């Protein structure tokens, strides 16, 4: 079963990321062609700039990656054409694909291809994560910012958000996977801890995706400093934390890149086992932010076209939001856990996220 | 008979810089002629003739008046003005209350922002320079 | 309750130019007056406003390129140094709550070439109801009316908006649908009236054997 | 600084009886001092709404105006032939420091049922060949929907660039449109051809209809 929940499970990965990439591209092209331009140009330096860092991501980790990888028939060249032309990620979609297949397909290999699967498995999981919070959540703050801002909600905009959300939900969901399938699962109910994951860090996901909305539907020109400023803070505090997760010392310039903008829309441990305050310390940051946010639309409350129900899903959000809390209690105190080619990255990653 | 005038808005709430604009109109027969605007201070109210400050300006037609005040100020623009027309048979007035917000509430999520970001700055930097 | 504008014609640029708005049914000195310009097939443009009082305000784009003044019955409008880009007609409205009463509207058009008279062609009826009209073509500048029969016939009447040519004139034609049995029993004359250039021409549509 | 106004969408379409909604966006606080306006072609503009609410003397029900601050909304309902035209909205708030700029404007579009077109063609006149030119006009009369393509054929040749179209506004009786292609030629290119056809593609029309008349016959 193994062979066949990993195979069915990365074709659903490989095949979200792509839906995610078609919609987004419809999109801006409708923009484009449909009026007005700065939300197809917006949308194309969000897209570039987040494909550009995982495309870094990808080819950092391959310059690091002792004799392995055999498989790779572009030796050294075209894997740099391929990634220097923006176009990436896929590789190890394709790579995972192909090898899963050769083994399913095989009656029972070495025990060490099997790692070298579980490996490319683990590492394509890791840039998910990574590309979900990096391209799919500022492009879905954008998408519900313009809806919000212009008034007129379309099909492709309604699409590209529940794509988005299966995104998420597809990323947050391989993550948990991975996280417990690289430590010993003690416990019996490892999909049931991955569902709760899900919802808990979803549930108050949402609500700060839809406050910087709100702020950059009601202040366009002041997302910038917004954002600049609270990720020149975030990133600061990665500096002052450990930064151990990838071999080059020099390209953690990076790794403190992304995690800076992912602590900006959820909790994501850093490199300690310290738990209980720089959780309370997070959501108090988190809470203050969005309150602050949703104030200054009640705030200027007559100063958008009357669109999207704003009487409806603002409820909903102090209700995702209470939920999402709720069920983050319910994973800390009940689920979370107490204590040949392996990826250091992710035992690393694991062992500091279960101490 | 005698006449019935209305302002358009009873209560406004306009900034400072800006240019508040109250008007009041009546649809009574026979039209209003003549229209006057007062300004409420304590115990008495005072006239607002054309020109004054060379920033208000009424503007008045059969039945309707306008009361442009430009460069809002925040000690003697915001207040009560009451609106008189003076038909043939009679009078009415109106009353208007203006409001004028200030660059403080205006600049609001500014110094918050700034703020946050700074007590934050704090939080992290003593949680762990010093304590950690 | 009614005003007219007037004053609208062809003009080389550079050559200022005065229109002028006659109130009628009610003074000036009790009503504010607009001046709101649309170039042709596009929006409406909003010049500048004179109070009862007398004060003149314009708008920002338009400051220093118009100049208004009143009289006690008319409103005058000047443009001191008009360019290819002003060429739009000019309507004038009293100003009470927006703009209620509105004028007829006079036509300026700013430009080097020089006017011509306009040539009407009859289009014959084909050979149970049929068609015909008249082709108004190589005339300058705008505008041109076109009625039937000294106004008679009205019902049926299509006059398709004109379209500039290459060489720089305007051309449209005016058709109108009648009865088969009537081409034989009844005179159909289009009435052409071209006031640039002061040209009326009617001109009868007899059918073809 | 004068107040822009952002005025969308800049099309909208409803069937007979339906409803529609546009909405108005200002630069600035004009809460409550906009005006609405209806313009159809070649008429001047008539006063709808004032104040962004109280409907003006003599107008139907039909027409509501909402909003206040710097969003405004008008909609009709139980949309007649009649209202086929230009709308506009207009701030007059403080017009001695903003000035009283108009909208972008919204052509309204009426969505009757679908009508084919009555084509019928009309050589040049021998009083026209007289000064040294042809001006052949093809007609496609009340129809709907307002796309359609004209396509001029001399000698089975299609021709591009010598002739020119012409489409008039929605009828207010019938909802209808009207379309005149005016194709242009000198007397020599005239009297060289002999056949002149004028292939016309509408909705409408199950199949491409064809016009046309043989020169001197
Ligand atoms: C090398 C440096 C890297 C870091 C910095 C670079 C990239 C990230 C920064 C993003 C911020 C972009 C903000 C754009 C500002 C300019 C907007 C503009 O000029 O006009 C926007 C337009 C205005 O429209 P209007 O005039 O009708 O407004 C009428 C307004 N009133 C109603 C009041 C009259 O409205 C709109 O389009 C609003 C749409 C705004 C969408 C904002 C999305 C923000 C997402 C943030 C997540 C970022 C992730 C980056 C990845 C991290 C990599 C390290």
């Amino acid at each position: 079963g193994a062979l066949l929940r990993d195979l069915v499970l990365g074709v659903l990965g490989t095949a979200a990321f792509l839906l995610d990439l078609g919609t987004d591209l419809w999109a801006a092209v409708q923009y484009a062609l449909g009026g007005r331009y700065l939300w197809a140009a917006l949308v194309l330096a969000l897209l570039g700039l987040a494909s550009v860092a995982l495309q870094l991501f990808s080819w950092l980790w391959l310059r690091a990656d002792p004799a392995g990888l055999h498989g790779s028939q572009p030796p050294r060249r075209c894997l740099a054409l391929l990634h220097l032309l923006q176009l990436g990620y896929l590789y190890r979609c394709v790579q995972e694909l192909r090898q899963g297949l050769l083994v399913w397909q095989q009656e029972e290999p070495s025990e060490f291809d099997l790692a070298y699967a579980d490996f490319l498995a683990l590492d394509i999981s890791m840039l998910r994560l990574f590309e979900t919070f990096l391209e799919t959540a500022p492009q879905l703050t954008l998408v519900l910012a313009i809806m919000l801002q212009s008034g007129r909600a379309e099909y492709y905009q309604w699409v590209g958000i529940c794509t988005s959300f299966l995104g998420i939900s597809w990323a947050l969901l391989d993550y948990h996977r991975a996280l417990r399938t690289c430590l010993p699962s003690k416990p019996l109910l490892g999909l049931g801890s991955s569902v709760i994951y899900f919802l808990w860090n979803l549930l108050l996901l949402w609500p700060r995706v839809l406050a910087v909305a709100l702020f950059s539907a009601l202040f366009p020109s002041y997302v910038a400093l917004h954002f600049l400023g609270l990720w020149l803070v975030l990133l600061l505090w990665v500096w002052l934390q450990g930064t151990d997760f990838m071999p080059d010392p020099s390209s953690e310039w990076l790794y403190r890149v992304t995690v800076a903008t992912i602590l900006y829309f959820s909790w994501f441990n850093v490199a300690e086992g310290r738990t209980r305050g720089r959780a309370i310390i997070h959501f108090a940051f988190l809470l203050s932010d969005s309150i602050l946010l949703v104030a200054t639309w009640v705030t200027h409350s007559s100063w958008l076209p009357s669109g999207i129900p704003l009487q409806l899903w603002l409820p909903v959000g102090c209700g995702c939001f209470f939920l999402g809390l709720a069920l983050r209690l319910v994973y800390y105190h009940w689920l979370h856990p107490s204590c040949l080619p392996q990826n250091r990255r992710m035992t690393h990653l694991a062992q500091k996220f279960f101490p | 008979g005698p006449p019935r005038v209305k302002a358009v808005k009873s209560s406004e709430h306009i900034n400072e810089g800006e240019t508040a604009m109250l008007v009041c109109k009546s649809e009574s027969v026979p039209p209003v002629t003549d229209w006057a605007w007062y300004k409420i201070t304590d115990s008495e109210d005072k006239a607002l003739m054309q020109g004054s400050e060379s920033r208000f300006f009424v503007s008045s037609s059969q039945g309707r008046s306008e009361l442009h005040i430009e460069n809002l100020n925040m000690e003697a623009d915001p207040g009560q003005y009451r609106c008189q027309g003076t038909s043939s048979k009679g009078s009415d007035q109106a009353i208007i209350t203006l409001r004028v917000r200030s660059h403080l509430a205006a600049l609001w999520p500014f110094l918050g922002i700034v703020a946050e970001v700074l007590v934050l700055v704090t939080i992290i930097f003593i949680y762990e320079k010093r304590r950690k | 309750q009614s005003v007219e504008e007037s004053g609208g014609r062809l003009v080389t640029p550079g050559t200022p130019l005065t229109l002028t708005c006659t109130v009628s049914g009610f003074s000036l000195s009790d009503y504010a007056m607009n001046w709101v310009r649309q170039a042709p097939g596009k929006g409406l443009e909003w010049i500048g406003i004179i109070y009862a009082s007398g004060s003149r305000y314009y708008a920002s784009w338009a400051k220093g390129r118009f100049t208004i003044s009143k009289t006690s019955t008319t409103v005058d409008l000047k443009i001191t140094s008009p360019t290819t880009e002003d060429t739009a007609t000019y309507f004038c409205a009293r100003y009470y709550a927006g703009s209620d009463i509105w004028g007829p509207g006079t036509l300026v058009t700013v430009s080097s070439a020089s006017t011509k008279g306009p040539s009407v062609f009859p289009l014959a009826p084909s050979s149970g109801t049929a068609a015909l009209g008249c082709l108004v073509k190589d005339y300058f500048p705008e505008p041109v009316t076109v009625s039937w029969n000294s106004g008679a016939l009205t019902s049926g009447v299509h006059t398709f908006p004109a379209v500039l040519q290459s060489s720089g004139l305007y051309s449209l034609s005016s058709v109108v649908t009648v009865p088969s049995s009537s081409l034989g029993t009844q005179t159909y004359i289009c009435n052409v009236n071209h006031k640039p250039s002061n040209t009326k021409v009617d001109k009868k549509v007899e059918p073809k054997s | 600084a004068d107040v822009v106004m952002t005025q969308t969408p800049s099309s909208v379409s409803a069937a007979v009886g339906g409803t529609v909604t546009i909405n108005c966006q200002a630069s600035q606080s004009i809460s409550a001092y906009l005006a609405w306006y209806q313009q159809k072609p070649g008429q001047p503009p008539k006063l709808l709404i004032y104040d962004a609410s109280d409907l003006a003397s003599g107008v139907s029900s039909r027409f509501k105006g909402s909003g206040s601050g710097t969003q405004f909304t008008l909609t009709i309902s139980a949309l007649e032939c009649a209202d086929a035209a230009t709308y506009y909205c207009q701030s007059y708030y403080a017009i001695i420091t903003y000035g009283a700029a108009f909208g972008g404007g919204t052509e309204v579009v009426v969505k009757r049922t679908v009508a084919a077109p009555s084509v019928f063609i009309f050589p040049p006149s021998d009083e026209q060949l007289k000064s040294g030119t042809a001006s052949v006009v093809c007609l496609l009369n009340n129809f709907y929907p307002r796309e359609a393509k004209v396509q001029w054929k001399v000698d089975n040749a299609l021709q591009s660039g010598n002739s020119q179209e012409s489409v008039t506004e929605q009828d207010s009786k019938d909802c209808t449109y009207s379309l005149s292609s005016t194709l242009t030629l000198s007397k020599a290119d005239y009297e060289k051809h002999k056949v002149y056809a004028c292939e016309v593609t509408h909705q409408g029309l199950s199949s491409p209809v064809t016009k046309s008349f043989n020169r001197g016959e």
